[PDB]
RNA sequence: GGCCAGAACCAGCCCUACUGCAUUAUCCUGUCGGGGAUCAAAAUCCGGCGGGCAACGAAGUGCAAGAAGGGUCUUGG
RNA sequence: UUAGGGAUAUGUGGCGUCAAAACUUAUGGGCUCAUUCUCGAUACGUGAAAAGGGUUGGUGGAUUCCACCGGCCCCGAAAAUGGAUGACGCUUAAGCCCAAUUAGUGAUUGCCCAUUAUUCCUUUGGUAAGGGCGGAAACAAAGGAGAAAGUGUAGCCCUUCCGAUGUA
RNA sequence: AUCGAAUCGCCACCUACAAGACUGGAGCUUGCUCCCUCGAAGGCGCCAAGUAUAUUCAUGAUCACAAGACA
């Protein structure tokens, strides 16, 4: 939330409105530590990295096996003052983002940039729906990197299960994102179909060398 | 044959009179203009690329900075000899738009001449338009991996 | 990739002498890395069968032994390996291959995976093409039914090193970094 | 099923390595990893062992004995004309494009951003035309649904004046 | 670490070859200080005159398999402070 | 100008690009006989016999002795 | 194994992130699933036995089963602050055994890191090794300067080679 | 209003979704055949608002942060 005299400045300035450079990352299917691993080292490169659907992250084996790790983790506590103790975060963003601080150099100056140059959401919000086309990471996607006769854990059922209370909240709120999605995909169907079809008659409208030019390079 | 005689040169063969050439740097970098010849003593390459289509005016450029293409028109009817390392060669200051009417002359003589030899060859609309577009490294692009 | 032993034969005989005027010559087969390795083998063999070292020997020659044409074969590895629980143990075994250097490669890599077994503890008895019918084990016979067939599933094709990509758009092939 | 299975005859296509989209016919199977490729018709695809891994099985399958001829194997591709089908398609197409922009010049780049660019303002014509006919452009709806209200309640008197004055004003 | 050499990341340069490519090239680190000093041609051009500044140095080697260059810069190390920042990698002096 | 920078050349180094000699036979090819397998074949395999260069960039087998583009803010001019 | 500097190349060790290197290499073969002690990735060494049982290998018999022997995994396996393949994590491994170097194409150096190796530059010291040192002839301002018969100095001067760490 | 900056791809067609042991559709013979939108491109953008009869560029003098940036 600006202050006033960020206002203020924009406002004597003149510039229109910014975004920075901003990849979104859709981690659906996506292995957890592989993810996390290529995402650190982007981080470390600059880029400004924003992942959505954590909930949907994969680790490989059983439920049961990711659970118990969770919980072996969770009984890691400073015995004499548990305030200040590890602090275990039950949200499946939140951990994606410890995966990867755990990946960083975390207690420098430079760690810490890329670290907060990381934004993490369950579910793909409002404010990330509209801004462009969300990548993958090939390399970390189940599909290529389990065998599926394996059996592999959904994120956010762990996490429910250890102690995240917002699971049916992002249920609901992706279940209205994606209705809404459809219907304003549904609708504009006769917009892509209309330029579709402008594109083919455009192809008998031009110059015919222009023509055989793009059928040498594969386009016509 | 000798390092010392003007007409030395091991200028890269690419670099051929007539070479249209993408200019690297510079005020004009990115523009496509045209190779005319290379100055005595192993010196610059002097390019034209007629100011008409591109706006580069005849002016010199060490062939570090062009990636000279393999597209070319022959300038073999443009006669380079009158442009001289003295034309470019200039009296300076002394305790301290604008072109003078030789300069001029000589412009309009070689780019007459050029715009001329290029409408003259085969493709020779295309050749025009590719001398007015403008060269620029986009998001992806692997110019590595290209020919020219 | 091709097989990382290949084919030699090792043709040597202990040095003539007095006691020894016309010495034998034995041929030895045996599949090594290099030639180095195959003479260290065949100088091995002499020590421990005919009492011959190689302080004392002659190599008449070192050759490769050149792969034929390349056909899918079955092959009969006649192979044996040492541990030391329990001492040489000998196995006949079959394998799918395309030359002997293949099959006696895919052995040795087999025995170590299977046996934890390594090269310098192998001894090879014997390798042969053998006909189908005379293929014993159903894992080798199922390869040469007349209409074999079969999908490619679960497969991880990955792209061409050149056009590989770190991140790309969800349902097309547009590279965002690479 | 729909999926092309490996077997004797089934055309491929190498994926990687030296051979990288060349096609060529099973002629044996080794094991479940690999198997015997040739091509008569291409010079680089003598028979060779191809790793499972590194060919796509296509849609074609010419009829040929396991260990075949290179005879049989020449003869059957002839008559099944497999290579000319498979080259009116256009994943073939495709990758002679490919090869084709790979070893494009810059003024082979310039004719083909040139063709490309005429195509879009070609295509943008005839979009405009169709979108004023019938309105799906955002703008264009947009006119629509406004300008039946706007005619709906600009017979006003006092809208009708102030129209007037300010065209007499400017 | 040893500070006078710079490892430099190119987009779409991921393999050896082209950073082969690329070696010989001149390469540039642009940043800004607080006041406006000396530059290029500042007496010529004086719309040049800039809290802007330029570290230049060229591509020596290519680093690894997938495409990273080593990079000398001109005299003194590039600042620790450019480390994730943009480099320029130019496409002079040219071979082509 | 004894300062910054860019291109040329030179000398010395350092990376290139370009490969010949020998060898293959437990091999290559044709045809007889067998043996194999399915509706029938061909093939995988084994013995003969007649021929031989598997010669594509043959083979990833032994040794190579091929003089002269690009790097030098890694040297000095 | 070490004068103080550059370049190049290695050693041991590595190449998913931390962390340089396969931006997670191959157009290599197998094996392995593990639930509160975390399976594994522990050379030295720093987490185990007698004994026994999922999977996939071997040997020898009987008509698919009988016995026996390996591999990997599992059980046997209990301690006191919360904790440790270094951490995260990894299971179409980033694990184990084996084998490669861009891959049945057409030959025998993938890559990354040293106070090591090679080479270049400078220093310093030798059981140091050689030259020069009889001013060569001429030459003012509107090519210059130096040239010492010397252990040691701003070392007479030049060239060359080798060594260079260190408590008492 | 300091203030000179580093950043250099836009979009109202990507900016919906799911599956990878089955990907547009059929058929029965179930891995082959037949059809198609033939299964390997998100659309633009890169100097004439579009592929041609054009039209100002200099002297900013041969590299220098692009001396400029609401595409
Ligand atoms: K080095
Ligand atoms: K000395
Ligand atoms: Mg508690
Ligand atoms: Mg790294
Ligand atoms: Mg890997
Ligand atoms: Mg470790
Ligand atoms: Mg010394
Ligand atoms: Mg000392
Ligand atoms: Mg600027
Ligand atoms: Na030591
Ligand atoms: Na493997």
């Amino acid at each position: 939330f600006p202050s006033r005299k960020d206002a203020f400045r924009a406002q004597r300035k003149g510039a229109k409105k910014h975004r920075p450079e901003i990849i979104v990352i859709d981690l659906k299917d996506h292995v957890l530590g592989r993810a996390a691993a290529v995402v650190a080292k982007q981080l470390l490169l600059g880029k400004k990295i924003t992942v959505v659907r954590c909930e949907q992250l994969n680790i490989a084996g059983t439920e049961i096996r990711n659970k118990i790790k969770y919980l072996q983790y969770l009984r890691k506590r400073k015995l004499t003052n548990p305030t200040k103790g590890p602090f275990h975060h039950r949200a499946p963003s939140d951990v994606f983002v410890r995966t990867v601080r755990s990946m960083l150099p975390r207690y420098t100056k430079r760690g810490m940039k890329a670290l907060n140059s990381l934004v993490a959401y369950e579910g793909i919000p409002p404010n990330v729906v509209r801004t462009g086309g969300r990548v993958v990471i090939p390399r970390a996607q189940r599909h290529v990197c389990y065998r599926s006769e394996r059996p592999y854990t959904v994120l956010g059922n762990m996490c429910k299960h250890v102690g995240w209370k917002y699971s049916d909240v992002v249920a609901n709120l992706e279940k209205a994102r994606v209705e809404k999605a459809s219907r304003h995909h549904e609708k504009q169907a006769k917009l892509r179909d209309a330029w579709k079809s402008a594109r083919k008659e455009a192809l008998a409208k031009m110059p015919k060398h222009n023509v055989e030019v793009l059928k040498k390079f594969g386009y016509a | 044959v000798s390092r010392k005689s003007p007409e030395y040169t091991t200028l890269r063969k690419s670099c051929a009179p007539g070479a249209i050439a993408i200019i690297l740097a510079g005020r004009f970098r990115g523009r496509r203009a045209v190779i005319l010849k290379q100055l005595p003593h192993n010196g610059p390459l002097v390019v034209s690329g007629p100011m008409k289509y591109n706006g580069v005016p005849i002016r010199r450029i060490d062939s570090r900075y062009v990636i000279a293409t393999s597209t070319t028109v022959d300038i073999s009817s443009v006669d380079t000899a009158p442009i001289t390392a003295e034309v470019f060669q200039r009296p300076k200051a002394e305790k301290p738009t604008l072109v003078s009417d030789a300069r001029a002359q000589l412009q309009k003589k070689i780019d007459a001449a050029l715009i001329a030899a290029i409408k003259k060859d085969a493709q020779g609309k295309e050749k025009a338009g590719y001398l007015r577009s403008v060269f620029t490294v986009k998001p992806g692009d692997a110019p590595h991996r290209w020919n020219w | 990739v091709k097989p990382h032993l290949r084919h030699y034969q090792v043709v040597g005989r202990e040095s003539p002498s007095e006691k020894n005027p016309e010495p034998t010559v034995y041929k030895f087969e045996v599949f090594a890395p290099n030639f180095v390795v195959a003479k260290s083998r065949f100088w091995r063999m002499m020590r421990v069968k005919n009492k011959v070292k190689a302080t004392h020997g002659d190599v008449l020659s070192c050759k490769v032994v050149k792969d034929a044409k390349l056909v899918a074969r079955n092959y009969l590895v006649d192979i044996a390996y040492y541990s030391q629980r329990c001492g040489y143990t000998r196995m006949v075994k079959e394998f799918r291959d395309v030359s002997k250097t293949g099959a006696v490669s895919q052995a040795y890599h087999d025995l170590a995976s299977r046996h934890r077994a390594r090269y310098h503890n192998i001894e090879v008895l014997n390798v042969k093409s053998i006909p189908d019918h005379e293929v014993k084990h159903l894992s080798i016979a199922q390869y040469h039914a007349p209409n074999l067939s079969f999908p490619l599933l679960q497969r991880r094709t990955k792209a061409t090193r050149k056009d590989r990509a770190i991140f790309v758009k969800k349902n097309t092939k547009r590279a965002v970094v690479a | 099923v729909k999926s092309h299975y490996i077997c004797a005859g089934r055309l491929v296509r190498i994926l990687r390595g030296p051979r990288q989209d060349r096609v060529g016919v099973i002629v044996d199977i080794v094991d479940a990893n690999r198997v015997l490729v040739e091509n008569p018709e291409d010079a680089k695809m003598w028979r060779h062992v191809q790793n499972l891994k590194n060919v796509e099985p296509l849609k074609y399958c010419v009829s040929v004995s396991r260990n075949c001829s290179a005879k049989a194997l020449k003869d059957a591709l002839a008559s099944s004309k497999a290579l000319e089908k498979y080259a009116k398609t256009r994943t073939a197409a495709r990758v002679e494009a490919k090869k084709a922009c790979a070893v494009s010049t810059d003024f082979e780049r310039y004719q083909l951003r040139v063709a490309r660019r005429s195509r879009a303002h070609w295509a943008r014509k005839v979009f405009d035309e169709k979108d004023a006919k019938t309105p799906v452009s955002w703008h264009k709806v947009a006119l629509k649904k406004m300008l039946k209200k706007a005619a709906k309640m600009d017979s006003t008197e006092g809208a009708k004046r102030r129209m007037q004055k300010a065209i007499a004003a400017r | 670490q040893t500070k006078q050499t710079a490892l430099v990341r190119v987009e779409n340069v991921n393999t050896r070859e082209d950073a082969t490519w690329y070696v010989g090239k001149r390469v540039c680190y642009v940043y800004h200080g607080k006041k406006v000093k000396r530059c290029v041609r500042w007496s010529k051009a004086p719309a040049r005159r800039s809290t802007t500044r330029a570290l230049w140095g060229r591509v020596t080697r290519p680093h690894g398999n997938a495409g990273m260059m080593r990079v000398k810069f001109n005299g003194a190390s590039v600042p620790a402070s450019a480390i994730g920042r943009r480099i320029r990698v130019y496409l002079y002096p040219s071979q082509i």
